[PDB]
């Protein structure tokens, strides 16, 4: 089942910056560690990056540090994507999930991510 | 002023509900009468009273705060308190009483139902078999709503039994067994409201026969077999403990070993 | 009180599936007892009832072993006229069948069917563990660990995936763990960091024998360590024997 929902994506060209918004309705988003997870046509499930339920700790891959930015408004129930500086290799299919497994944040996002969302097709082409 | 587990359903995860339900097997037993590496809860005969019962504080994400006191004796509920109310099952013999008047001294007035606590009662006040009412951390948040509200008169009488049959299940069944743990333990995983399987619902069934069918064997094996399910409604026949030794984390005290 | 142990009439599987038997149902003294496909009748020679005297009787005999030196085989003997402590034998919790005098362990050397069983030196392997039971099949269950993902085997190599209703698994009476979809295939550990696969069950070795504990653990009992997923990482396709601690990679759960 999906419980979260999912807005943004799309096309852009490589260089570019793009976000992408995360929500809750029904769900208590602001306690768990949220994060993004990514997947190529090809394979295969990789992660993205995640952060702490308080936002003080987030974690990044390789491919995405530096140039990828987590954020989340617990206010609002909410968690972000900001992808600046966009790659090629960004080119995947982006979920949000929600890691109910862990009381806190493990590193290279370790935890079972049960709550997901719809998820989008990211394209950096030229 | 019994000892005191507390958990609570906001921001509730998988690792905070097993260190739970861990924490609630370690003040039920002293963890020493273990037999077929299976533990046994104490003997109810010769148990002093202020180690009979243990008790639970439950919250969600509302202010709610809602304790349940447990009997050591067999890891079920016997009553709870919310606020300056407390109330509690009716008992099935004259001990079971005395002992009751020991829980929650320090109420404003106590109450005692008329109807006990096992499932043919609660399903037929609630309206619901276990097989529809459904678990998981939703409906434990809801369960204590509920039975917070029955002290200010907010909840119904249907609703209250249905309320505990889902403590008793995602706590007591719990600690009694594993495999009732691991399954809420993939309900609080994903997120989900499930009805339990009648693996599950067999299981508290058979828990009070699979206590005397361990205890007394010959070596392992059972006299006779206990009939379990599956996840579909699959019937089978267990005829030893080595497979039912990942499946039941307690059992009540039937007889003693021998020396 | 003090817990009444019964006499239940029982079948003793073990090794393959196979049951304890009694060779062409012939009672006569010293007649050997063997390992045969367990049957669904009431023949006298595959019953066997647990008596309150450690002793394991079928049809008025006595299960006796015929020395207390490893190799020897099973018989089947008066009760009154055998050694009065070769007829005596301990059912463990781990499966094990134990003669505590010679302190070997009631085992069959071979896998084919009319195999003769003999006592051995207890190694804790494949063909020294046996079950108790009327239950004929092996019980097949899914076996759920870390993060809720089941333990699935595709050729010779073993993982933990997401679950997907093969990730079936036989439990064999014998201790073995194997793919339901190859029954002769058996959950391997060579080494006593080593890696678990899915080779014969031809050797029927200890390192192929495997306990479910309390504990939530999947315990091999000749070594001592449990199954454990390398440093709690589902992604590197890798199930090893690790020593003892706990954590969640390490718990298991059977889901019938
Ligand atoms: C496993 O299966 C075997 C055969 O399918 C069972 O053996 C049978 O056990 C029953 C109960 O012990 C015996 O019947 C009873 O006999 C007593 C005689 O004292 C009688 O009082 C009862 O009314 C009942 O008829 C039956 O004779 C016996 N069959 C044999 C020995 O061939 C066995 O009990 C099963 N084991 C378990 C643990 O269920
Ligand atoms: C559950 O919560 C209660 C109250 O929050 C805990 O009782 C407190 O325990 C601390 C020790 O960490 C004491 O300093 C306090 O005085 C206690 N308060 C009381 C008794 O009102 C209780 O220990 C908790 N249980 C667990 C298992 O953590
Ligand atoms: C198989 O089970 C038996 C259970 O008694 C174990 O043998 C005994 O284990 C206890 C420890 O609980 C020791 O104190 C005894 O000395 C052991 N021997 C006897 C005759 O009681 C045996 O170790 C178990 N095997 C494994 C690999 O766990
Ligand atoms: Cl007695
Ligand atoms: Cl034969
Ligand atoms: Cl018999
Ligand atoms: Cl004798």
């Amino acid at each position: 089942q999906v419980q979260l929902a999912e807005t943004g994506g799309g096309l852009v060209e490589p260089g570019g910056s793009l976000r992408l918004s995360c929500a809750a309705p029904e769900f208590r988003l602001q306690y768990y560690t949220a994060g993004w997870f990514r997947q190529a046509p090809g394979k295969e499930r990789e992660w993205v990056a995640c952060i702490s339920a308080g936002g003080g700790v987030t974690y990044y891959t390789g491919s995405v540090q530096g140039r990828f930015t987590i954020s989340r408004d617990n206010a609002k129930r909410t968690v972000y994507l900001q992808m600046d500086s966009l790659k090629p290799e960004d080119t995947a299919v982006y979920s949000c999930a929600a890691d109910l497994e862990y009381s806190q944040i493990m590193p290279s996002c370790r935890g079972s991510y049960g709550v997901r969302g719809q998820g989008t097709q990211v394209t950096v082409s030229s | 002023q019994y000892p005191i587990i507390n958990f609570t359903t906001a921001g509730a995860t998988v690792q905070s509900y097993t260190n739970f339900i861990r924490a609630v097997r370690g003040r039920l037993t002293t963890g020493a009468d273990v037999r077929h590496e299976i533990p046994v809860l104490p003997n109810r005969v010769g148990l002093p009273i202020n180690q009979r019962f243990i008790l639970v504080e439950l919250s969600n994400h509302a202010e709610l705060s809602v304790t349940l006191a447990l009997d050591v004796t067999n890891a079920y509920v016997v009553g709870y308190r919310a606020g300056n109310s407390a109330y509690f099952f009716h008992p099935d013999n004259q001990e079971d009483a005395e002992a009751i008047t020991h829980l929650f001294t320090d109420v404003q007035n106590r109450y005692t139902f008329a109807f006990g606590g096992n499932y043919d009662r609660l399903e037929q006040l609630a309206g619901n078999l276990r097989e529809n009412i459904e678990l998981g951390n939703g409906p434990l948040e809801e369960a204590i709503s509920a039975l917070y509200y029955y002290s200010t008169g907010g909840t119904q009488l249907p609703t209250l039994a249905r309320s505990f049959i889902i403590c008793i299940q995602m706590i007591s069944e719990a600690a009694r067994f594993q495999y009732i743990e691991g399954e809420m333990r993939t309900r609080i995983r994903y997120n989900r409201r499930s009805a339990p399987d009648p693996s599950v619902i067999t299981l508290e069934n058979s828990w009070g026969r699979l206590s005397t069918a361990i205890q007394e064997s010959n070596q392992g094996a059972f006299a006779s077999p206990i009939q379990l399910q599956r996840r579909n409604g699959s019937k089978f026949s267990v005829y030893d403990v080595s497979i039912l030794i990942p499946i039941i984390a307690l059992m009540v005290y039937r007889c003693a070993p021998p020396p | 009180d003090v817990c009444m142990d019964p006499e239940p009439i029982v079948r003793i599987v073990g090794r393959n599936g196979l049951c304890v038997d009694v060779r062409d149902g012939r009672f006569h003294n010293g007649n050997a007892i063997q390992l045969w496909p367990c049957k669904s009748n009431t023949d006298a020679n595959q019953l066997w009832t647990l008596k309150r005297d450690n002793t394991i009787r079928s049809n008025g005999k006595c299960l006796t072993t015929y020395g207390y030196s490893p190799g020897v085989y099973v018989m089947i003997y008066d009760c009154n006229t055998a050694a009065t402590d070769a007829t005596r034998w301990q059912i463990w919790d781990n499966g094990t069948i134990i003669n505590p005098r010679s302190s070997l362990v009631l085992a069959a050397t071979s896998g084919n069917s009319g195999t003769t069983l003999t006592v051995q030196t207890n190694i804790y392997a494949v063909s020294q563990g046996w079950l108790p039971t009327n239950n004929t099949q092996p019980f097949v269950t899914t076996i759920v660990g870390l993060y809720g993902l089941c333990l699935q085997a595709n050729s010779g190599q073993v993982w933990i995936e997401d679950c997907s209703s093969e990730q079936q698994w036989a439990l064999y009476a014998d201790g073995s763990i194997r793919p339901q979809q190859n029954r002769d295939n058996c959950l391997t550990s060579d080494s006593n960091e080593t890696v678990v696969k899915i080779l014969s069950c031809g050797p029927a070795s200890s390192g192929q024998r495997w306990m479910f504990k309390n504990d939530g653990t999947i315990l091999n009992l000749y070594s001592g360590l449990v199954l454990d997923v390398r440093a709690s990482d589902p992604s590197l396709k890798q199930i090893i024997l690790y020593p003892l601690h706990g954590d969640p990679n390490q718990i298991w759960l059977p889901l019938f």
